[PDB]
């Protein structure tokens, strides 16, 4: 397994030091920030807090908002 | 039932029982970063010569780094850029006997670190499993003969360097 | 109003029920909690429009998933184009390769 | 109210739900049990605008 | 087991390369798309996204649309 | 595992000679008083009730209260 | 099918036939003309006709 304090789908060691989500082949796939790989395809470096479901306290996941998988 | 057991594991980690030093914790932090590579791995290290240290003293004033040459000071980190010797934190000196000296750390909380250290540790066991018979195994030699060609693990596992001499040879066979 | 005759009726919004196929007994049951003000405002945002009067002289409405470049979890739904967009929404064909 | 013809309009608060992400079958769906009133307390002492 | 991340009933190697829905005693069977057979037959040949429940993002999955398991 | 009368979520060998709240990289922590080591820092020192779930008897209890999880 | 046979009422029954663009309702039986209305009425052939 792997430490989750908030229960949002997104370990602990990823939400401080960096991560971003990047789609394959047809899949996305959460994963953490790579300088050599993602600045190439202009991926955004997110950064959260890891003891808040939602880091701006509104009602909507940092899993949810960074996936797509939100009210469009 | 299991709701008031699903808040208990909600705070497994933020309640400690008890405390009582800060030096101590960085010790037991430092352990099961090293019991989580397996056992296999720990024995081929010190059939080498495999002497892992853990130093409270920075890698500065080490009485067994003191002494060293101007380029084995300067050898690039999991990154490629190398460091300054005054804030490194892991070093192998491996002349004769390879020493792993590894600064304590909190190493639970930190991942950045965490990192630097299993780099480290797999760049002594390297030359053993890449190498049968001091040449290179075609069981690894074809596995980068494979990896050069996508273009997402020709620039994640090889170096900036290592691209401008691959594909200028362009077949290094 | 005697005047003029003048008075029109608009048309705000529309509620209404979603039914819903039930793998249980093979049935399809309203459920009274789901309204279709859930769903319009995602079909709208995810899609591209195509209006088409070919049949009758009457404008005929269709949407088709299309992908959006910003947004990771739409850039899984496979490659459309205004070819086979118009194929599969009004029912054109191509007999002799046009 | 003929003579000054002053009137106006406050708003003095909003109801309204919130819709959130059903993750079995990927649908929408709003709750009407909670509102915007306890979200937005939350965000006004947390965030910088 | 095979993944199904959309939790829709079709598997996610079949929603990305093709599949099609053909029954041949009086059972539905979903095969994937198999080109020397199915394009004789009469058969459609669909795509659609392996990580939602509805491409459409309308309330009916991608699973119902193709089988008849609908509000007809 | 550790005594807990009130089900407060922080244990009565804590709650009687002292505790405090401290964040370590962006991770809380609740620790045990130890006088030379947290009073240089300037945290608070805080004693509570192990027979109550809230000291003050208001709908928020003690681990809430220095924790942050509450009512902002 | 409408029928009516008995006393001019427009007696009106509804038989499941195959709609053959929908794959589960390709799975209902055959259904003829002949059959159809010899569940549904009360017709009848004791000889043949
Ligand atoms: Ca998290
Ligand atoms: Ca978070
Ligand atoms: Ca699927
Ligand atoms: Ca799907
Ligand atoms: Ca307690
Ligand atoms: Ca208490």
């Amino acid at each position: 397994t792997v430490p989750d304090r908030d229960n949002d789908g997104i370990p602990d060691s990823l939400e401080v030091e960096g991560y971003t989500v990047d789609v394959k082949n047809k899949r996305t796939f959460l994963s953490p920030w790579i300088s050599n790989i993602h600045e190439k395809k202009g991926l955004t470096k997110y950064k959260s807090s890891p003891e808040k479901w939602s880091t701006a306290s509104d009602p909507y996941s940092d899993f949810e908002k960074v996936t797509g998988r939100i009210d469009k | 039932k299991t709701e008031k057991e699903k808040f208990k594991d909600s705070i497994n980690n933020l309640v400690k029982t008890e405390f009582t030093n800060e030096t101590l914790d960085k010790i037991q932090q430092t352990q099961d970063l090293l019991k989580k590579i397996p056992k296999d791995v720990l024995e081929i290290y010190s059939e080498l010569g495999g002497e892992i240290y853990f130093t409270d003293i920075d890698l500065v004033e080490h009485k067994e780094l003191q002494d060293l040459s101007e380029e084995e000071k300067n050898s690039m980190n999991s990154r490629g850029e190398k460091v300054p010797f005054a804030s490194r934190f892991v070093f192998e000196k491996k002349r004769e006997t390879p020493k792993l000296i590894i600064n304590i750390k909190d190493y639970a909380i930190n991942s950045e670190q965490s990192k630097e250290v299993y780099y480290e540790i797999g760049k002594g066991i390297s030359l053993d499993i890449i190498s049968k018979d001091k040449s290179l195994d075609p069981e690894f030699l074809n596995l980068i003969k494979s990896l050069s060609d996508d273009s997402d693990s020709s620039d994640l596992l090889f170096s900036q360097k290592f691209k401008e001499k691959l594909e200028l040879n362009n077949k290094s066979i | 109003l005697e005047k003029t005759k003048q008075l029109r009726l608009d048309t705000d919004q529309v509620y209404g029920n979603i039914a819903t196929y039930n793998f249980e007994n093979g049935r399809v049951r309203v459920d009274t909690g789901s309204n279709w003000s859930e769903v319009l405002p995602q079909i709208q945002e995810t899609t591209a429009r195509i209006i088409f009067n070919g049949k009758d002289l009457n404008l005929v409405e269709r949407r088709i998933a299309a992908v959006n470049p910003s947004d990771p979890l739409e850039t899984t739904k496979p490659d459309m184009t205004l070819k086979e967009a118009l194929k599969i929404a009004f029912g054109f064909n191509e007999p002799n390769g046009n």
